[PDB]
Formats: C-alpha cells, structure tokens, sequence
C-alpha cells in the first residue's frame, strides 16, 4: 500500500479544513476584488 | 425519368375531376414541339 | 426581367450545378441525407423552378 | 498591492460552515474508532 | 478648453499606470467593486465586449 | 415563417407545427428544427398554425428548413378536400389502362397517387 | 527506483519548455497587445472629444 | 506535525504568490503571469454563470474558484517525483466532498423547507411509480456525497501508483540481459506518455469538481 | 462455517455483475434525448417526462440486481 | 483462512460491474458530440443535460466499486 | 498461506476485466469526435475541449478498475 | 509454491481478456477515420493528427491490462 | 503437477483476449467498404490508412496470442 491506514485522520482534517477556510476568506476578501479592480479599471478607462 | 418530371406526372394525376377548376386544366395543356437542332441542321421538331 | 412597367432589361442568371451544391460552404448547415442524392434531385428541381420563373 | 473588501461570507456560507463542524466532530469519533483496530 | 487640451495631452497614462492611482483619482473604482461584491457578481458588463474571456461551454 | 407555395398560388407566408411526407418517411417540424433539405413525396400534409389545422394534398416538391427558420415548401400543386370519390374511381380506371401501357413510370405514378388518394 | 521517475519528470519539463513555453509567451503577448491597443485607442478617443 | 501538514502549508504559500508576485505593483496592463489566472477566472466565471446562474452565481463564485485552484495546484505538487499527495489520503478529498454534500442538503432544507424533497420527484410521471422515482433519486442524491471526492482521489492515486510501478519495472528491466540495454528507450518513453496524461487528468478533474458541484448547486439553489 | 461464509462473499460478488447492464442502459436513454432535442429543440418539453420515466425503469433493473447482492451479504 | 481468501476473490468479481458504466459515459459524450455538431445552436442547453446523464451513468459503476471495496476491506 | 497469496492473484485477474469497457468507451468518444468534425467542418474549436472532458470521464472508470486490481495484486 | 505459481499462470490468462477491448477500440477509431474521410474528402489534414491521438489513448488501456499480466507473471 | 495443470488452463483462458481484435478487424474493413461505396474514388488515399488501422488492431491480438504461447513454452 502507498499508505492507506494512518490513525492521524483528525490531525489531517484539522489542518485540512483550516486551510480551506483560510483560502476561502483570503481569496474572497483579498485576491478576488483586486482582480475585479483590474477589470473595472480597464473598463473605466475604456468607457471614460 | 427526371425528378421534377416525376413530380410533374404526379401533378397531372392530381389534375385527374369535376371537383376542381379550369385554370388547373389550362396548366395541363402542352403546345410546343421541341425543335431539335444539330450542327444549323434540324432534326424534326417533335412534339413536347 | 421586366424592370419596371415601362422598362425591360434583358437579364441572366447562373444555374448552380449539383457539383456546386456539394461543395457550397454552408452545405454543412443543410444536412439530413446522403442516401438520397439530394444534390442530384435539388439540381433537377431548381433547373425547372428557376426556368419557370425566368419564362414567366 | 492588495486591497481587502469584506465579501459576504456570513449566512452565505452558513450551511457550508455547519457541515464542516459536523464532519470535524464525526471524524474525531472515526479517528478514535480507527485507532482501536 | 485650450488649457484643458494641453492638460489632457500631458496627462495621458497611455503607457501604464497603477490601478491604485486610478482608485486615487476616482474612488468610483472601489465603489463599483464594492457594489459588485455586494451583489456577489464578479462579471463586469462591457468588459467582455472589448476585452476577451476564456470559457469552455 | 412558412412559405407554402404553388406557381400560381402562395398558400402560406414560424407557423407552429407542420407535418410533411418526404422521401425520409414523414417528418414533423415544430418551431426550431435543424435546417434540413427534404424531397417532398406526393403527400397528405397538415399545417397547423396555432391549434388550427389545415389539411392539404400536395403533389410533392421540396421542403427546406432554412437556418433563419423559414420553412420553404415549394410544390407544383395542392387543399385535400378539393382533390377529394368519383375522381378516385376515374383514377382507378386510368391507372388500369396505363398499367397495361415512360408509360411504366406513368403507371407507377398513377398507382402512387391512387393509393395516396385512397388513403383519404 | 524513483530516480527513473525523476528522469521522466526532467524530460516532461523539457517538453513543456520546448513546445508550450513559446506558445504561452505568444498567448501572453497577444493579450497584452490587445489591452494596450484598447488603452491607447481610449486615449485617442478622449483627446478627440476635446478637439470637438 | 505531519508530512500532510507540511504540504498544506506549502499549498498556502504557493497559492498566495499567484495573487501577489504575479504582477508588480498592479498596473492596468497586467503582467504575463496574471493573464493565466485571469483566463482561469473567466472560464470559471462563464462556467458557474453557465450553471447556477442565479443572482448569487457570483455569490458562490469564491467557493467554486478556490475549489478549482486547490485541486489545480495540488495536482502539480503531487506530480513531483518526491512529494506525497494530500489526495494520497483519499479521506481528506472525500471529506471535502461530504462537507459539500452536507452543505448542499442543509442549504436545500434552508432554502426550500420541506418542499426540498420535491427535488426527488423531478417531474410528474404515472402516480404508482412516483415513489419509485423518489427512492432511486434519493439513492442517487446521496451518491453525490462520495462520487465527487472518490473520482478525483482515485484518479490521482492510481496514476501515481501506476507510474511508480512502471518505474520499478523499468528498473528491473535494466537488470536483465544486455540486449535490454539496447532498445530500452521505449519503456522510458511510455512513462513519459503517462506522465503527460496524469497532468491532463489532474487539471480536468479540477474542472470536473467545479462543474459537478455547480450542477449540484444548480439543483440546490433553485428547486428541481 | 468457513465454507458457508466464504460462499456468501463469493456469491455477493457474482450478483454485482448484473448492474453493468443498467449502467449502459441509462446512457442509451440519455443519448436518444440529446439527439432528439438536437433535431427539434421544442420536442424537449414533451420528451422530458418520457425521459424521466425511461431513466427510472432502466435504473430499476439495476436496483433489483443490487438488492440480490445485499441479500447474500446480510441475509 | 478460507473466509479471507473468499473476500479477495469476491472483491475481484464485483470489479467486473464497472465496465458497463465506462461504456455508458462514453455513449453520453458521443451523443453530446453528435448533437452539438449537428445543430451547433443546441449546445448551451445540451451541455448541462450531458453532465446530468454522465452523473447517472457513473453512479451505477460507483455502486459496483463501493461493493468491491466493502468486500476488499471487509 | 499459499491459498491467501493465490486468492489475491486470482482476484486481481478478475479485476483486470473491468478495464476493457473503458477502452472501448474511449474509442466511442473518439469516433464521435471524428464523425462530428467531418459533419460540421467547423464545430471543432468548441467541441475539441468538450471531447477531452468526455475522454477523461470515460477513462476514470477504467482507472478505478486498475486501482482495485493493484489493491488485490500488491495488497 | 505449486499452488501460488499455478494461480499466477491462470491469472495471466485472465489478463489477456483486458486487451480484447483495446482490439475493438483501435478498430473503432480507424473506422471513424475512414467514414469521415470518405464522407468529406478533405477533412483528413486536420483529422489525421486527431486519429493518431485517439489511437494512442485506446492502445494505452490495453497496455495497462498487459502490464497487469506481466505483474502476475 | 498442479502447476502443469494450471499452465494448460491458463492457455485456454488466453484465447479469449484475441476475440476482440477479431471483431475489430471486421469493423475497419466494414468502414472501408461503406466509405468506398459512398465516395467511389476516395480509395487510393484511404487504403494506406485502412491497412495501418488493420495492422494496429491485429497487433493487440498478437500480444494476447503471445501470452498464450509464453504460458505453453514457459
């Protein structure tokens, strides 16, 4: 087996679910609206 | 027999009785005699 | 072609061969058959359909 | 560079967050059950 | 208007400029971004009509 | 739009459902349909515009849904009711005589039309 | 064992740099050009309005 | 601390750089790297506008975008020949799927009350087989719980296990008689073809994740 | 009995084979739907009730197969 | 022991079930390609239809797979 | 001992059977691609990525079969 | 020993079956090619690369089955 | 002697692998006849391609046959 029985499932899941909430918030509040700023900035110049 | 000739014969058959008008019947008349030509030289102007 | 009721202009048109129908670019947007020789049928049909109109 | 905007993540992600907590708890019991075998 | 032509001529960021400076000269940038975030949308209408967009379906 | 046409009469100028008999069997077209070219065989045709339905006996022709959703139907002649018993009797006699008699092709048409007529 | 796999990975990154990397360069270039062209067009456009 | 924990940290730091060091200072034109994640942004924009399509399509766009990117990066990291996947623990990928499935059921109940269960009669069909059509719809609805996770996990795991076996096999090929040393390029090339294929099935799976949990949300947000 | 318990686990596996047929079956119904709707997009609304009926019936044959597997497993 | 051997055998048998699903998925996608190529225009409606058909086709295979796992692990 | 090793090898063999169906599946998708492209002349730019998606999905079923085969063969 | 080796030989035989699917598969791709080319004529120049791709993927499934035969041997 | 018995069994099973290629071969040639009857004149271009597909499909069957012989010879 290439490892298929740890007992570290809850350990794993703690760091795993933490990473998901971190990336979700991080994207949503930080990195996505600065991309929406690029879109809007280009269009605001385009529109005038 | 050509496809539109096939349809033509069908149209004529549909023109076969008293349940229909004169104009159809007039459209079911043939005059011309196709004047075959050659070379100048004319093979006979056989009825269409 | 009886251009106006006071004019007539002699006019011509080109009859599209069945070979043409085959190789027409938007032939691909008219499709349903290949076991019917629709070019060979349509050519014949429009040979007459065009001709009658021209004669009229 | 970065500029944050507080995108809604309140009641929007309330069924998502509830599911995460439940599975977190259920996996605790699962981890304990698997460390027995 | 003459003064304005010269000013517009000498204020052409036709090369490149920070989008932050565009936020600084118009807070409308952040305002629209915030309103879009409030809607939830990340589509900017008109953007796609003169800038591309990859898609699959 | 639906062009239903004869050389001397245009019966219709999209019309909701049209049911057509073609050298493809029978095809029914309702709203958008892929843009076909179909040879219409000698036919009994029904055209429905809304719920109203009109019944046609059609001499065969060509059918072409256009990619602009214009159902171009062109045929040499057609109503079903005008064509419709003594006429069938006569057609049977004429079919028989021609049956015995290009004359072969003619007889084939006579049988085909006679059957199609017999259907109504 | 896995050093054979590392030879395969090196070949894979080589294949990427051969084929994909000029295509992706061209892709990036193309997009930049379009943005820039739109930008300079917009610059022209507002300058026209002044003259009008 | 675990290997898995270390690779979750590595993922966090990689994903941050793709939205930071990808364009210096942030100019209008946009640096060549950020064009990639722009095109990705748009192909997921037009996909979940193409699915859920509500007024809240963009409201569930961050979740569907960070579900793309997570799988997209972790199937490049897993392709490094000395890196141990997060997906090698299937239980984490499946756990994320079950979380999403439960977050669909809770959302569905929340959004559509007790008429959430009207989802499991898709259409009026003959009345004595309306209940049949509830049973093998709900059975298929809670098949959604494991299908989404186990597809991705199995594909990535099987691909790597296949590669390692083939590497091990070509190792023992170079231990048979000398006629194998000549014309022994052909098995190496086979590993290369598979290595190309595993990247394809890893990026496709990130899209497949994000289309399937767009389809499930299409069902969940708007009834039927 | 080791022999009997073994026989249940073997027999269970054998039962599972039938389900493949239903899998192909579902796809066949869906294929007809796609082609049909392509040929006339307004047929879709008539067809969609018919389609759901066909899906369910094809699936049902699979269900019965899976039931027999579970009967050997757990009874 | 005999029972444990029987587990390994039983699992193998269950694996056969997956083949049908594999064929099924392909049939849905083939139909997608044919439908799309035939109309052009039907594509945007048809793409979600195809995804649904895929999901169901896959599901029967998945049930075979889970039964296989249940026998394999025990 | 011997019986357990033997059983694992037999069971692995049975698992190999699953792969054949995915193989045929892949071919079917490619046949459709070719037929579609010859039908339209021009669908290809949209259709080609769609075809790749379908390929992967069909393939994935075969991957499941293979991994079960490995689980029985290797352990 | 005897039993384990026996099981291996049997298992190898079973593995040949997986290849049969590839045999049909390869044919289907080429059949499609022939049909397409005969229908279109000139589709061939775009399509011929596609045909090679489709072949390779179809063949690959058979290879996996083959390698399982080798593992059992 | 169980091992010798098993060899003979294994050989029998191996024949099954060939069958698919046999069907496959017919499918390629079927396409040839259909295509050629539709076009008439395509044949000279298509025939090298057809033979290529015919051979490739056959090669898979050859592999199955080879495993049979490999068992028989040891």
């Amino acid at each position: 087996m290439p490892q298929l029985v740890p007992f570290y499932f809850m350990n794993q899941l703690t760091y795993g679910f933490l990473l998901m909430i971190t990336l979700l918030i991080l994207f949503s509040q930080f990195f996505l609206p600065m991309i929406l700023r690029l879109y809007v900035s280009r269009l605001f110049i385009s529109k005038l | 027999i050509s496809y539109a000739a096939y349809l033509n014969v069908a149209a004529q058959a549909i023109r076969s009785t008293e349940l229909q008008t004169a104009s159809v019947l007039n459209r079911s008349q043939t005059d011309a005699f196709y004047t075959q030509y050659k070379n100048a030289s004319e093979p006979t102007p056989i009825t269409k | 072609d009886p251009v106006s009721s006071l004019s007539f202009e002699p006019s011509e048109k080109p009859i599209f061969n069945a070979k043409t129908i085959e190789q027409s670019p938007s032939f691909g947007k008219f499709e349903i058959d290949t076991d019917a020789n629709v070019p060979r049928d349509l050519f014949e049909y429009t040979l007459a359909n065009q001709m009658l109109t021209a004669m009229a | 560079m970065l500029k944050r905007f507080p995108t809604p993540i309140l009641k929007v992600y309330w069924p998502f967050f509830v599911a995460g907590a439940a599975v977190y708890y259920g996996m605790s019991k699962a981890a304990d059950l698997s460390s027995n075998t | 208007l003459q003064s304005t032509l010269d000013n517009i001529q000498s204020a052409r960021p036709f090369d490149e400029l920070t989008v932050d400076d565009l936020t600084k000269i118009k807070p409308e940038i952040d305002a629209k971004v915030e309103e879009m975030v409030k809607k939830g949308k990340w589509d900017v209408p008109g953007y796609k009509d003169r800038f591309g967009n990859l898609n699959v379906m | 739009k639906l062009q239903f046409a004869l050389p001397h009469e245009t019966l219709y100028s999209e019309v909701t459902q049209v049911n057509l008999p073609a050298k493809s069997g029978r095809i029914g077209v309702l709203a958008n349909h892929v843009p076909t070219v179909e040879q219409l065989l000698p036919g009994v045709v029904e055209v429905m515009e809304g719920s109203n339905s009109k019944k046609f006996f059609i001499s065969g022709g060509f059918a072409t849904v256009q990619p602009d959703s214009q159902l171009c139907v062109t045929a040499i002649e057609a109503p079903l009711e005008s064509f419709s018993e003594n006429i069938k009797n006569l057609l049977a006699e004429a079919k028989k005589n021609v049956s015995s008699s290009r004359e072969a092709a003619e007889a084939a048409i006579q049988v085909e039309v006679l059957e199609n007529l017999q259907s109504v | 064992d896995e050093s054979i796999l590392l030879l395969t990975f090196l070949g894979f990154t080589g294949l990427v740099a051969k084929y994909l990397a000029p295509a992706y360069k061209d892709f990036a270039d193309a997009r930049m050009k379009k943005v820039s062209d739109v930008l300079n067009a917009s610059r022209n456009k507002h300058v026209e309005a002044v003259k009008d | 601390l675990t290997t898995f924990s270390l690779y979750t940290i590595i993922v966090l730091l990689v994903i941050t750089s793709l939205y930071t060091l990808t364009n210096n200072n942030n100019k209008i034109i946009g640096s060549r790297w950020l064009i990639s994640q722009e095109a990705i942004y748009d192909t997921i924009m037009n996909m979940t506008k193409g699915q859920i399509g509500g007024k809240n399509w963009g409201l569930y766009f961050p979740m569907i975008f960070t579900l793309f990117m997570f799988i997209f990066i972790a199937n490049l990291i897993s392709m490094i020949p000395y890196s141990f996947a997060l997906s090698a623990h299937l239980v984490f990928i499946i756990s994320l799927s079950i979380v999403i499935w439960l977050g669909n059921t809770i959302l569905g109940l929340y959004k559509h009350g007790w008429v959430f269960f009207s989802l499991f009669v898709p259409a009026g069909t003959p009345l004595p087989l309306v209940p049949l059509l509830v049973i093998i719809e709900t059975l298929s609805y809670f098949a959604r719980a494991i299908s989404l996770g186990l597809r991705l996990g199995s594909n990535i795991l099987a691909g790597h296990l296949l590669m390692v076996i083939l590497a091990g096999l070509t190792f023992n090929f170079m231990l048979i008689n000398l006629f194998t040393l000549v014309f022994g390029f052909v098995p190496l090339a086979m590993i290369l073809a598979i290595m190309m294929l595993e990247f394809a099935i890893g990026i496709i799976q990130g899209y497949v994740w994000a289309i399937l949990t767009a389809s499930y949300l299409k069902d969940a947000v708007y009834l039927h | 009995m080791q022999l009997v318990l073994a026989a249940k686990y073997i027999g269970a596996g054998i039962s599972t084979i039938g389900l493949l047929g239903a899998g192909i079956g579902i796809a066949i119904v869906f294929a007809a739907l796609i082609n049909g709707v392509s040929r006339n997009p307004s047929i879709k609304d008539t067809v969609f009730p018919m389609a759901i009926l066909g899906f369910a019936l094809s699936e049902a044959t699979g269900l019965f197969c899976l039931m027999v597997s579970f009967l050997l497993l757990f009874g």
